């Protein structure tokens, strides 16, 4: 990243700096690199934060240059299609099991998070067009 | 000869504990009880054999998962030969009989392990994209 | 070798014969670190592997033999589950019928579930004494070959309470009227009598 | 329809002849189990057209041999 793109980038961590003393916490960090657009694991955030202990973890704070190294570190369609065919043939995806699968399994979310974003999104029937919902995730 | 004469049909009956309560199962007894009334040189015998028999139906109902849509064909028979030679390399693990898969020991187990794999990484792949979706709208939020 | 993060395996322990283990992490061709539901981490060494454990929709199944592991601890852990938790007293080995004895009478034994089995097959249901005595029952329709019911175990198992039903089976079934129950049962008595004995391990 | 109730395998901490002949009807009766399993098996294999050369038998008769036969 160049000075403008850090600068854009500092604004926004800014914002993500709720302390005033220009840094985030480690568990802020994912915070900044999903805030950018990326999509990065958990196991991707933690490995670029150095794999912190739970107390540094939720009370340590680094600033925006300690956290640039680590989203380029981060940094550096068809899968996830049929990522999301696996729970389909007819081109739906309930939305229960979507849910479950989402909150239950791997990176597992709350069920808030996947009803904020599912909110319209999901028809009468209860079946998601996960082409359009993907595509619209992704933009 | 009597019994040669004749069909058999067998049942075997084993004790839980020593003490007659309900419903309580002793496994140290009931290894023994297993042991003794041959149930278990049984099944070291059948395990050697193909234990484990599935209809074709249900077998690609159950690993339509791990199968691309390019390659389910009409015919669920060659289907499920071609993902299942593609899935587990050494032919010696099951036979395409004319109505059902037979498997040996383990194999169903392996063919269940790596399912999960497949379905775990889409999801854990799935859900971080939605992770960062969010949050970038948080961001979003931020900046308004 | 897929002993991976996350597999389960059974491990022997002298208190109930096994127990379950998750592998803490990856084998690699000496010892392994398994965690335990006791404690996070104790260790367990292989020798000049640990059992490896059914996958969770497998276990529970009517039949022992549909399990891809079998082995002494994934059998047990399957009779002691079916029977604690759905107090499914029967279950099936290869061609065997395995029941535990309950030591409690249970509503199973009912008229309407002599019908519910009668003139099914036998894969079509989940096992019951009741499936043997009608897979016997039919087959000695359709062929004039006879057929037997072998009943093995120890005399405490509750033998007698099996061929009892499996007798009051083929009474519903054949409609009958005659009478073969009560003197069957009734001659009990005097061959315990006659026959039975106490022994070092087993009374009767 | 012929209901047989018979004794299971049998072993204690002293063990003695009573033992011994109960042990020699259950290997009778295990090796008739094991005929009838493999006979079966045979049947489902050529019901599903599969070469019989696949299902091994295992065979207690060299056991069986060692009591009931000549100098047994």
């Amino acid at each position: 990243f160049n000075k403008d793109q850090l600068e854009e980038f500092k604004e926004a961590f800014e914002l993500f700096d709720r302390v005033g003393d220009g840094k985030i916490l480690y568990s802020q960090c994912g915070d900044v690199m999903r805030a950018l657009g990326q999509n990065p694991t958990n196991a991707e955030v933690l490995k670029v934060l150095g794999n912190p202990k739970s107390d540094e973890l939720k009370s340590r704070r680094v600033d925006f240059e300690t956290f640039l190294p680590m989203l380029q570190a981060v940094a550096k369609y068809e899968d996830y299609l049929e990522g999301f065919r696996v729970f389909d043939g007819n081109g739906k995806v309930m939305g229960a099991e979507l849910r479950h699968v989402l909150t239950t399994l791997g990176e597992k979310m709350t069920e808030e998070e996947v009803e904020t974003v599912l909110a319209g999104h999901e028809d009468s029937n209860g079946c998601i067009n996960y082409e359009a919902f993907l595509k619209h995730i992704l933009s | 000869e009597t019994l040669n004469a004749t069909t058999p049909h067998y049942v075997r009956c084993i004790k839980p504990n020593d003490f007659k309560f309900p419903f309580t199962f002793d496994e140290k007894r009931a290894v023994q009880q297993l042991r003794a009334c041959g149930v278990l040189e049984t099944i070291r015998i059948s395990a050697a054999g193909f234990p484990s028999r599935w209809t074709y139906q249900e077998f690609f109902s159950r690993y339509r998962v791990l199968m691309k849509q390019k390659d389910v064909l009409s015919d669920r028979k060659q289907t499920c030969k071609n993902v299942l030679e593609k899935l587990i390399l050494d032919k010696d693990k099951y036979q395409f009989g004319k109505t059902k898969i037979f498997f040996r020991a383990g194999q169903v187990a392996y063919l269940e392990k790596i399912r999960a794999d497949k379905l775990r990484a889409a999801c854990i792949r799935i859900q971080k994209t939605i992770r960062g979706w969010l949050m970038r709208k948080k961001y979003m939020r931020m900046r308004r | 070798e897929l002993y991976t993060k996350y597999a389960r395996v059974w491990i022997p322990d002298p208190e109930e014969v096994w127990k379950s283990a998750e592998l803490l992490k990856d084998y690699k061709p000496k010892v392994l670190q398994l965690r335990l539901e006791e404690g996070k981490d104790l260790e367990y060494c292989l020798d000049p592997l640990p059992p490896l454990r059914n996958p969770d929709i497998l276990v529970g199944e009517n039949d022992l033999t549909a399990l891809s592991y079998l082995h002494e601890p994934a059998v047990l852990h399957n009779l002691k589950v079916r029977f604690i938790d759905s107090k499914l007293i029967y279950t099936y080995c290869g061609i065997v019928l395995v029941a535990i004895n309950p030591y409690e009478q249970l509503p199973i034994y009912g008229e309407d579930i002599i019908n519910a089995y009668s003139g099914q097959n036998m894969g079509d249901m989940d096992p019951h004494i009741f499936a043997v005595a009608e897979e016997a029952y039919k087959q000695m329709a359709r062929d004039e070959r006879n057929q037997s019911i072998i009943v093995s175990g120890e005399s405490g198992a509750g033998k007698t309470v099996s061929a009892k039903y499996a007798m009051r089976y083929f009474a519903t079934v054949s409609g009958s009227a005659a009478n073969v129950e009560e003197k069957v049962l009734a001659s009990n008595p005097i061959m315990e009598s006659i026959g039975n004995a106490k022994t070092t391990r087993n009374d009767n | 329809i012929g209901v047989l109730d018979i004794y299971g395998f049998e072993t204690f901490e002293i063990n003695s002849f009573e033992q011994f002949c109960i042990n020699y009807a259950n290997e009778k009766l295990q090796q008739q189990f094991n005929m009838h399993v493999f006979k079966l098996e045979q049947e489902e294999y050529m019901k599903e057209q599969i070469p019989w050369t696949l299902i091994d038998f295992y065979d207690n008769q060299p056991c069986i041999n060692l009591i009931e036969a000549k100098m047994g």
